[PDB]
C-alpha cells in the first residue's frame, strides 16, 4: 500500500469522488459559515475511533476550540496524548476552522483532519 | 444512518469557547 505518511481516509475509500464533491459543493453554497470536515483517526494510531465523523463547524470555532470538542468525544485519559494532522502538519490551535479549510480544503470541498496519538502522522 | 452531518449544539460550543479561549 502507500507509505506511512501518506494520509489515507477510510471516507475517501468508502464514497466516490463525485459524491463527496457534490456533497461538499451543496453545503458550502448553502451555509457560508460553516465549514464541512471529516475527522478520523490516522492508521497506525492507537486511539479509539471517533462515533461520528462528519462535521459541519462554525467558520469562526478555532482549531483549539475543535479540538476540545473532538477529544471530549474520543473520551481519553487526563495523561493521554492526541494530535490533529491536516496535510501532514499540526494545525496552529490559535487559527480558525474557517482559515484552515479555506488553505486547506480539498477539490472535494470538504476539509480532512486526522488524529492520533503520535506527533507524526505515519507513527 | 449511511452519512449523516454532526453539528455541536450552541452549549457545546459555549464551554469550548471557555476552556480554550484564546491567549
Amino acid at each position: 500500500g502507500p507509505g506511512s505518511e501518506f494520509m489515507k481516509f477510510q471516507y475517501k475509500e468508502d464514497h466516490p469522488f463525485e459524491y463527496r464533491k457534490k456533497e461538499g459543493e451543496k453545503i458550502r453554497k448553502k451555509y457560508p459559515d460553516r465549514v464541512p470536515v471529516i475527522v478520523e483517526k490516522a492508521p497506525k494510531a492507537r486511539v479509539p475511533d471517533l462515533d461520528k465523523r462528519k462535521y459541519l463547524v462554525p467558520s469562526d470555532l478555532t482549531v483549539g476550540q475543535f479540538y476540545f470538542l473532538i477529544r471530549k468525544r474520543i473520551h481519553l485519559r487526563p495523561e493521554d496524548a492526541l494530535f490533529f494532522f491536516v496535510n501532514n502538519t499540526i494545525p496552529p490551535t490559535s487559527a480558525t476552522m474557517g482559515q484552515l479549510y479555506e488553505d486547506n480544503h480539498e477539490e472535494d470541498y470538504f476539509l480532512y483532519v486526522a488524529y492520533s496519538d503520535e506527533s507524526v502522522y505515519g507513527k | 444512518p449511511e452519512d449523516d452531518w454532526t453539528e455541536f449544539s450552541s452549549e457545546e460550543i459555549r464551554e469550548a469557547r471557555q476552556a480554550a479561549a484564546s491567549h
